[PDB]
């Protein structure tokens, strides 16, 4: 894979080899194939077709490496796995796999070696996916939800608790098989396999309520720190829920062209229009650090960043972007 | 108006420096200062960015 990086890179997450913040997409290089790129508040990992993962960036906390002399992992290199990766997810200074065989392991927060969640699983090759914001991971496997963390904001459960160390079901649907969970940094959101919204908790951003929320099937929902957006293919709209102090929410002229992929970061997200084949990307939202292009005062609209051949998988991370092809 | 709202009890104390912080999307961390939020400063500051927290308390 072709791999191009931009924005926030005081710590090299950019996989650059230098710290300088970048405005434009620059060619990031570790013939493997990208499955996923995951990004915390200062660290970025890679993992590829084949079971490796690569990380670059902060180490100060666990992040990437165990050696605690190592403050900094200044260029792309293999991070020490237990076992093949098949799935990895950040957060804030915390990188969390799912291996070959269906184990879960964490590191980083101060802890220097992988160490293993014992989250219930079956044995049964249903697949095992994790999502991570923040300072909160959930594990899916077929209609359950398990998670860790932070539970400041009734988040995992109720009452509020500071921290839950072991995994606790955060939702079971007993019916339908969930997707995935878009993480903000102290809310979720359960979108099952026909893109209905199941269910959504902690501190849900201003004008949304889960049950005015759950009619509409075929959505795909993305969450910033403190923003939900929806994205309905079928009308060719985002539809945004938050306060947009910086031009978060999804701007709503009217686009030209079909919107093929959304991502989003800490505070901006990113599109692909599919201009037929040509594809194009811009960014929206706060974009002080360059994440969005040289335009860096977060004025609100689409900045187009990149146009490229063939149709590109889009990663956000804390004010930084990343473009595959 | 203020990029967030950041309940107190959610910040990290930083015993050495004796200011209490809170991650920022930029990858930094807000701050505010033992002594100023003592004396009744409610606004951290981060050092990489232009963004601000307001810091409150919320009993429910
Ligand atoms: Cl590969
Ligand atoms: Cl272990
Ligand atoms: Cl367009
Ligand atoms: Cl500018
Ligand atoms: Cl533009
Ligand atoms: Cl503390
Ligand atoms: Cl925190
Ligand atoms: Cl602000
Ligand atoms: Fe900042
Ligand atoms: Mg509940």
């Amino acid at each position: 894979s072709c791999v191009y990086a931009f924005g926030s890179n005081g710590q090299r997450q950019l996989g650059l080899g230098h710290d300088e913040d970048m405005d434009t997409p620059q060619r990031s290089v570790p013939g493997a194939i990208v499955r996923k790129i995951a990004c915390g508040g200062n660290h970025s990992v890679m993992l590829t077709n084949d079971g490796n993962l690569v990380g670059c960036g902060d180490n100060r906390r666990g992040e990437l490496d165990s050696a605690q002399a190592l403050r900094q992992v200044h260029d792309w290199r293999p991070v020490e796995v237990p076992a093949p990766v098949v799935d990895v997810a950040c957060g804030w200074d915390t990188t969390v796999i799912v291996d070959a065989d269906g184990r879960v392991w964490q590191r980083g927060g101060g802890c220097y070696e992988f160490t293993q969640q014992h989250v219930p699983l079956n044995s049964n090759d249903e697949r095992i996916a994790v999502y991570g914001c923040f300072q909160n991971f959930v594990v899916v496997q077929g209609t359950r939800v398990y998670g860790w963390g932070s539970n400041t904001k009734c988040q995992l459960q109720e009452p509020k608790s500071r921290s839950l160390k072991e995994p606790v079901l955060v939702y079971d649907t007993g019916s339908v098989a969930v997707d995935y969970v878009a993480m903000g940094k102290d809310f979720m959101v359960i979108v099952d396999e026909g893109g209905r919204i199941v269910h959504a908790s902690g501190r849900l951003p201003t004008g949304f309520e889960l049950k005015q929320q759950q009619k509409r099937h075929n959505l795909v929902v993305l969450c910033m720190w403190t923003s939900i957006h929806l994205w309905n293919a079928r009308l060719n709209t985002v539809e945004s829920f938050g306060r947009g102090t910086h031009s978060q929410l999804f701007p709503q002229e009217r686009l030209d062209f079909p919107i093929v992929g959304v991502a989003t970061g800490s505070e901006h997200g990113i599109l692909t229009t599919a201009n037929q084949h040509c594809y194009n990307v811009y960014c929206w939202g706060w974009g002080e650090h360059g994440n969005c292009g040289p335009q860096k005062g977060s004025q609100p609209g689409l900045q187009l960043v990149g146009q490229y051949s063939g149709k590109p998988r889009v990663f956000g991370g804390c004010a930084t972007t990343w473009i595959v092809l | 108006s203020t990029y967030d709202e950041i309940e107190i009890e959610d910040m990290t104390f930083e015993p050495e420096n004796q200011m209490f912080t809170y991650p920022c999307p930029c990858g930094d961390r807000f701050q505010i200062y033992l002594d100023d939020m003592f004396e009744g400063e409610k606004v951290a500051v981060c050092p990489s960015c232009s963004l601000m927290i307001d810091v409150v308390h919320h009993h429910h």
